[PDB]
C-alpha cells in the first residue's frame, strides 16, 4: 500500500478545511478537522492519500514541525477574492521549505489552489497567478470551488501524481525499514 | 484574526504534561487557549536541528495601569532559568567534520529530554485509547547494555538470548529463571518478600538464589538509586518483563524525530478539538480577585486581558517570588555526536540503553541511550548520544568520566570517535507540592518540567490529576468519535 502524505497550507479563511473535505467526501459544509484518507488512481495506481489539515494551528501562525514531516506534496491555497492570501503565498513556501527540509528542496512538489472562484467578485487575476507559479520553478496553478466543487477533482490529480513522484524518490533513497506504529 | 477575551482554560507553556492536560481538557469540551514564549514547541521536552540548538545555547551563555483597585497582579516570568551549566565542546576538525554536521544540521533532532517509552504503560495506554498514536511512529530499542569489566557487552533479553549465552552457567540459567518466573508474579508471594521490605532491593537479592554476577544484571539492567526498597524493585523487574516482546525484543520503543515530537502531538489533538494556539505569546501577569482570591486573567505581553476560568502554568514561567521557597532538583545531561557505535557489529542501526553503575557511592547511576540515523534524529555516519543521571555536581563534571571511556576525541588511535558534545543541567521539578510555591489562586495549577525517570508516568499522572480537577466526571483523552 503506497502512502502519500499530503499538507494543506495557506491563510486561515481561504478554503483550506473545505477544499479537503470537499475532496474526500465530496460535501461542502456552511468542527473537528485532523486528517482523511482516500484510495485515490493516480495513473493505474491505486494509491492512499492521506490530507492533513492544520487543525487551525495557522491562524496565529502556530504550526509546528512534527506537522511538516514526511510530506510527499505541499497545497498552497489562496482566496481569489482576497488579494491578501495571494500575497502571503511566498511565506508559506518558505515555510515549508525550513519545516520539513526535504531532499532536493528546489524540486518539492508544490500545487497552487485559487479557490472559490464561485464567487463574483475575484480580485486576484488568474493571469496574475499563473505567472507567480511559474516564477516558482513551474508550479502547477488550479483554480477551485469547494462551495460549488469546480476542480478539486482535477486539480487532486496531479496534486496526486506529484506527490507519487515525490514519495517515489524518497523511498529510492530510504535505507531503512519501514518505523513501527501503535 | 484577533485573540478571544474569553476562554475555560488557558494553558501557559507547550511541554509534555500542559500538552496532555490542553488536550484533555479541549477534547472534553472546554474551550483552551495554549501559549509559549518560545518559538518553537515543548519548553524543556523539545528536540533541535543541529542549527536549532546552537541557537538554544546562547541564551544559557506596563500592565500595573489596568489593575483595579479590587484586584491584584502575579507578575510571571521574565527569563527562563531552568537551565545551567552549558558547556559545549567540539573536537571534529573546524572523514567527519565540523562543517559536514553543519551541512547536514537539519538531519538532527536533538532532545533534551532523554527518555524511552515502555511498551506497556501509562504513556503508551494514552497514545493508543486517545488515537494520538496516529501522529506518530517509532522504533524498537533492539539491545539493552552494560560494562563487563571495562568492556561493554549486549545482557540477555529474552528466553531464547539465555538459552544461547556462553556467560551464564547452566546453574545461574536455572537460578535466573526460577527468579524472574517469581518477580512476575512476585505480589502473589507475600511472605517470600515480606521480611524484606523495609530494607533496599539490592540487600534482598543478596538473600536470594542468585550468584552475585546475576544480582547485578537483576539491578542494574532489568530493575534499574541504590536505596530503593525491595518492593520498588521487584513492581521494576515486573514491568520490565511484562514489556518484553509486545513490540520486539526489549521492553522499549523510541518515537521516530525524537522524545521533541510527543508534546506536539498532543497539542494537535488540542488543536483539533478547537484549542487556540500562539507561539512568541508570553504572559505578563495573572489578575487576581482581591477578594475571592481566584485568578481571574492574564496580561499579555501585547496588554490584552484574557479571562479563563483555568490557568495552568509550566513552573519556569513562574517568577522568582512565587518560587522563593522551593527546593528543586537537578538532572544532569550530556548529548554526544559519535562516529560508531559502543558495541560494533555488522548490523549497524541498533538503538540502545547502556547503564552505567556509580564507581563510588554519592553518585548516581547513568544512563546511555544510543540513537542510530534510522531514528531520523542524526545524520548518516553518526549516532547521537544522551546520558544522564540525577545531578551530583555540574554535568560535565557528572557525566565527562563516563564520556571518556566510551570515546576517543582524535582522530588518530576500539573506541568510536566523539566529534560533538554538549552537557547542561536542567531543572528537576517534578514532585514539588503547590504548597511549596507562594500565594498560587486555587484555580491556578502547575505543571513541572521533565523529571528523571526513564518513562514518562510522571508527566501523564500529573496532567490526569490536573484534569480530574479541571473536567470532574469527565473520561481522560477518549479517542475522538
Ligand atoms: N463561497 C465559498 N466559500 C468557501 C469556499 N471554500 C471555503 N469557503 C467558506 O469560507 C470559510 C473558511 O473556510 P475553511 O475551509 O474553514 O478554510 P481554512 O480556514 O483555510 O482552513 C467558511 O465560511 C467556508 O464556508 C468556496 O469555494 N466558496
Ligand atoms: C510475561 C512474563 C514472562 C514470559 C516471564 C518469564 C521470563 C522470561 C521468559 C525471561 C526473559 C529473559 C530475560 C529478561 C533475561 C535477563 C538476563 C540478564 C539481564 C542476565
Ligand atoms: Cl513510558
Ligand atoms: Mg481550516
Amino acid at each position: 500500500k503506497v502512502l502519500l502524505k499530503v499538507i494543506i497550507l495557506g491563510d486561515s479563511g481561504v478554503g483550506k478545511t473545505s477544499l479537503m473535505n470537499q475532496y474526500v467526501n465530496k460535501k461542502f459544509s456552511n468542527i473537528g478537522a485532523d486528517f482523511l484518507t482516500k484510495e485515490v488512481m493516480v495513473d493505474d495506481r491505486l494509491v492512499t492519500m492521506q490530507i492533513w489539515d492544520t487543525a487551525g494551528q495557522e491562524r496565529f501562525q502556530s504550526l509546528g514541525v512534527a506537522f511538516y514531516r514526511g510530506a510527499d506534496c505541499c497545497v498552497l491555497v489562496f482566496d481569489v477574492t482576497a488579494p491578501n492570501t495571494f500575497k502571503t503565498l511566498d511565506s508559506w513556501r518558505d515555510e515549508f521549505l525550513i519545516q520539513a527540509s526535504p531532499r532536493d528542496p528546489e524540486n518539492f512538489p508544490f500545487v497552487v489552489l485559487g479557490n472559490k472562484i464561485d464567487l463574483e467578485n475575484r480580485q486576484v487575476a488568474t493571469k496574475r497567478a499563473q505567472a507567480w507559479c511559474y516564477s516558482k520553478n513551474n508550479i502547477p496553478y488550479f483554480e477551485t470551488s469547494a462551495k460549488e466543487a469546480i476542480n478539486v477533482e482535477q486539480a487532486f490529480q496531479t496534486i496526486a501524481r506529484n506527490a507519487l513522484k515525490q514519495e517515489t524518490e524518497v523511498e529510492l533513497y530510504n535505507e531503512f525499514p519501514e518505523p513501527i506504529k501503535l | 484574526d484577533n485573540l478571544p477575551s474569553d476562554f475555560d482554560v488557558i494553558v501557559i507553556g507547550t511541554g509534555l504534561p500542559e500538552s496532555i492536560i490542553a488536550a484533555a481538557c479541549s477534547r472534553s469540551g472546554q474551550r483552551v487557549l495554549h501559549v509559549d514564549s518560545r518559538s518553537y514547541y515543548g519548553g524543556n521536552w523539545a528536540s533541535f536541528s543541529f542549527s536549532g540548538l546552537l541557537s538554544w545555547l546562547k541564551e544559557y551563555q506596563m500592565w500595573q495601569e489596568q489593575i483595579l483597585e479590587n484586584e491584584e497582579a502575579i507578575p510571571l516570568s521574565s527569563k527562563d532559568k531552568t537551565i545551567q551549566h552549558v558547556e559545549v565542546f567540539c573536537y571534529a576538525s573546524q572523514r567527519i567534520t565540523y562543517s559536514q554536521i553543519i551541512k547536514e544540521g537539519r538531519r538532527f533532532n536533538i532532545d533534551l529530554v532523554s527518555k524511552l517509552l515502555y511498551s506497556r504503560g501509562l504513556l503508551i495506554d494514552l497514545l493508543i485509547k486517545s488515537n494520538v498514536s496516529r501522529y506518530a511512529e517509532f522504533k524498537n530499542i533492539t539491545r539493552i547494555l552494560a560494562f563487563r569489566e571495562g568492556t561493554v557487552e549486549q545482557v540477555p533479553c529474552s528466553r531464547a538470548d539465555v538459552f544461547n549465552s556462553k556467560q551464564l552457567t547452566m546453574v545461574e540459567k536455572r537460578m535466573l529463571m526460577k527468579f524472574l518466573t517469581f518477580c512476575v508474579e512476585y505480589e502473589e508471594h507475600p511472605d517470600e518478600y515480606r521480611a524484606y521490605e523495609g530494607t533496599t532491593f539490592s540487600e534482598y537479592l543478596k538473600t536470594q538464589k542468585l550468584t552475585p554476577n546475576l544480582q547485578y544484571f537483576v539491578l542494574h539492567s532489568i530493575a534499574m538509586e541504590t536505596t530503593s526498597c525491595t518492593v520498588d524493585g521487584l513492581k521494576a523487574t515486573k514491568k520490565f518483563l511484562q514489556c518484553l516482546g509486545r513490540y520486539g525484543n526489549t521492553p522499549f520503543l523510541f518515537p521516530l524525530y525524537g522524545q521533541g515530537e510527543l508534546p506536539q502531538c498532543f497539542c494537535r489533538m488540542c488543536a483539533v478539538f478547537g484549542g487556540i494556539y500562539c507561539l512568541r505569546h508570553s504572559v505578563q501577569c495573572l489578575v487576581v480577585d482581591k477578594e475571592s482570591r481566584k485568578c481571574k486573567a492574564v496580561i499579555d505581553q501585547f496588554g490584552q486581558r484574557i479571562i479563563s476560568k483555568h490557568f495552568i502554568i509550566e513552573d519556569s514561567y513562574l517568577s522568582e517570588n512565587t518560587c522563593s521557597r522551593v527546593q528543586y532538583r537537578q538532572i544532569s545531561r550530556a548529548v554526544l555526536i559519535t562516529d560508531g557505535s559502543v558495541l560494533r557489529t555488522d548490523a549497524d542501526q541498533q538503538v540502545s540503553i547502556l547503564t552505567v553503575p556509580a564507581e563510588e557511592p554519592g553518585s548516581f547511576a547513568v544512563r546511555v541511550i544510543e540513537l542510530c540515523s534510522s531514528t531520523m534524529t542524526c545524520m548518516k555516519g553518526t549516532y547521537l548520544v544522551h546520558l544522564t543521571c540525577m545531578s551530583s555536581k555540574t554535568a560535565r563534571e557528572d557525566l565527562e568520566r563516563v564520556v571518556q571511556k566510551l570515546f576517543t576525541p582524535y582522530t588518530e588511535i576500539e573506541k568510536p570517535r566523539l566529534l560533538w558534545a554538549l552537557y547542561f543541567n536542567m531543572r528537576d521539578s517534578s514532585d514539588i507540592s503547590r504548597d511549596c510555591y507562594n500565594d498560587l489562586p486555587s484555580n491556578v495549577y502547575v505543571c513541572s518540567g521533565p523529571d528523571s525517570g526513564l518513562g514518562n508516568d510522571n508527566a501523564v499522572k500529573q496532567a490526569e490529576t490536573l484534569f480530574q480537577q479541571i473536567c470532574p466526571n469527565e473520561d481522560f483523552c477518549p479517542a475522538p468519535p
